[PDB]
């Protein structure tokens, strides 16, 4: 029943300094180590280095040091990790593990995981979705969509007809453009005789901006 | 700087088959401090073997590993549904770029669809198309701009779903960026599709202002 939770996704300016906790449940915080590992969007893990709770002592890896530093809160039992002077590539999911159940196979086979903190490193400011429709054309069926362009940061929820239509949807992940803002896309296809009179209708939701927005499909 | 080489990096079957991932090290290492993990999307990694033999508690009896030195291998028999992820390598700090299991299918065509900009999206002053490719398998696709008649490159970007839990295909859409300037200096737009599930490239077009 050991459970380790994280702190929730943030978004910071390069230069910043961003902290992430950790917290334990079921053990005794102090009886073992505690690490780090960052994974990239596309990429793979990446080991930063552990904080044993019991002294506070810390060893990081190669990359990382002298910018990261490793803190521990024994009243409570929240693990910290603060990264100072961020830049653009530090943008990946922050995990906390813990080693297994045995003995000598290791402090790094790591059986314990938390959930993971997301945390997106960029210049741009928060900024609500545009919304534009993908219109049908001319054999058997048709396919329609519409386009959320120019939003930061992720996520958004798109779906159809207030959720009244499953099948056939396909919702891509998102894309980062050069200006910063993300984009994405999501299609359905359709029988297309029912063009004319079926109405299809696209629900756009961005938290981050409380930007809740519904538009009309149809032909052009 | 013991390097982690794990291969191979896509590996295509059924359910029911065999699974052999293995690991290879630069430099011999002790067999007494491996790991194997495994990865769905969205989720954290799970320990499934540790020491290069032993499995981690709670996994079933259909994974197993071994090796020594420079190479180790991971073998999963039986595979299940819910088998189809990226299994990674580690050794203390040094771990591996990881292996895929995708699920096998028969090849199929995508469905190319495109969809001109939007009459909204022009008043802003920059206009988007839109290439659609549905249900197709391989994921192996080439998506090539041509406005005009002249290849487009680097001003495109391409989206990828995650295979399908039912049928087992992949959807792909790429964008066209271009201002409302260079928009309305060209007439023709198309994208065409290159797959092995097609016998002749695919070309979809439209004409601008019509």
């Amino acid at each position: 029943q050991v459970q380790l939770v994280q702190s929730g996704a943030e978004v910071k300016k390069p230069g910043a300094s961003v902290k992430v906790s950790c917290k334990a449940s079921g053990y005794t915080f102090t009886g073992y180590y505690m690490h780090w590992v960052r994974q990239a969007p596309g990429q793979g893990l990446e080991w930063m280095g552990w904080i044993n709770p019991n002294s506070g002592g810390t060893n990081y890896a190669q990359k990382f040091q002298g910018r990261v530093t490793m803190t521990r809160d024994t009243s409570i039992s929240t693990a910290y990790m603060e990264l100072s002077r961020l830049r653009s590539d530090d943008t990946a999911v922050y995990y906390c593990a813990r080693r297994g159940s045995c003995d000598y196979c290791g402090d790094f086979p790591w059986q314990y995981w938390g959930q993971g903190t997301v945390v997106v490193v960029s210049s741009a400011s928060t900024k609500g979705p545009s919304v534009f429709p993908l219109a049908p054309s001319s054999g058997g069926t048709a396919a329609l969509g519409c386009l959320v362009k120019d939003y930061f940061p992720e996520p958004v929820t798109v779906s159809w007809n207030s959720g009244a239509l499953t099948s056939g949807v396909h919702t891509f992940p998102a894309v980062l453009q050069s200006s910063g803002l993300y984009s994405l896309s999501s299609v359905v296809t359709v029988p297309s005789s029912s063009l004319g009179t079926q109405t299809y209708i696209c629900n756009v939701n961005h938290k981050p901006s409380n930007t809740k927005v519904d538009k009309k499909v149809e032909p052009k | 700087e013991i390097v982690l080489t794990q291969s191979p990096g896509t590996l295509s079957l059924s359910p029911g088959e065999r699974a052999t991932l293995s690991c290879r090290a630069s430099q011999s290492v002790s067999s007494s401090y491996l790991a194997w993990y495994q990865q769905k999307p969205g989720q954290a990694p799970r320990l499934l073997i540790y020491g290069a033999s032993s499995r981690a508690t709670g996994i079933p009896d259909r994974f197993s590993g071994s090796g020594s030195g420079t190479d180790f291998t991971l073998t999963i028999s039986r595979l299940e549904p819910e088998d189809f992820a990226v299994y990674y390598c580690q050794q203390f700090e040094f771990f591996g770029l990881g292996s895929e299991l995708e699920v096998h299918r028969t090849v199929a065509a995508p469905s190319v669809f495109i969809f001109p900009p939007s009459d909204e999206q022009l008043k802003s002053g920059t206009a988007s198309v839109v290439c659609l490719l549905n249900n197709f398998y391989p994921r192996e696709a080439k998506v090539q701009w041509k406005v005009d008649n002249a290849l487009q490159s680097g001003n495109s970007q391409e989206s990828v779903t995650e295979q399908d839990s039912k049928d087992s295909t992949y959807s792909l859409s790429s964008t066209l960026t271009l201002s409302k300037a260079d928009y309305e200096k060209h007439k023709v737009y198309a994208c065409e599709v290159t797959h092995q599930g097609l016998s002749s490239p695919v070309t979809k077009s439209f004409n601008r202002g019509e």
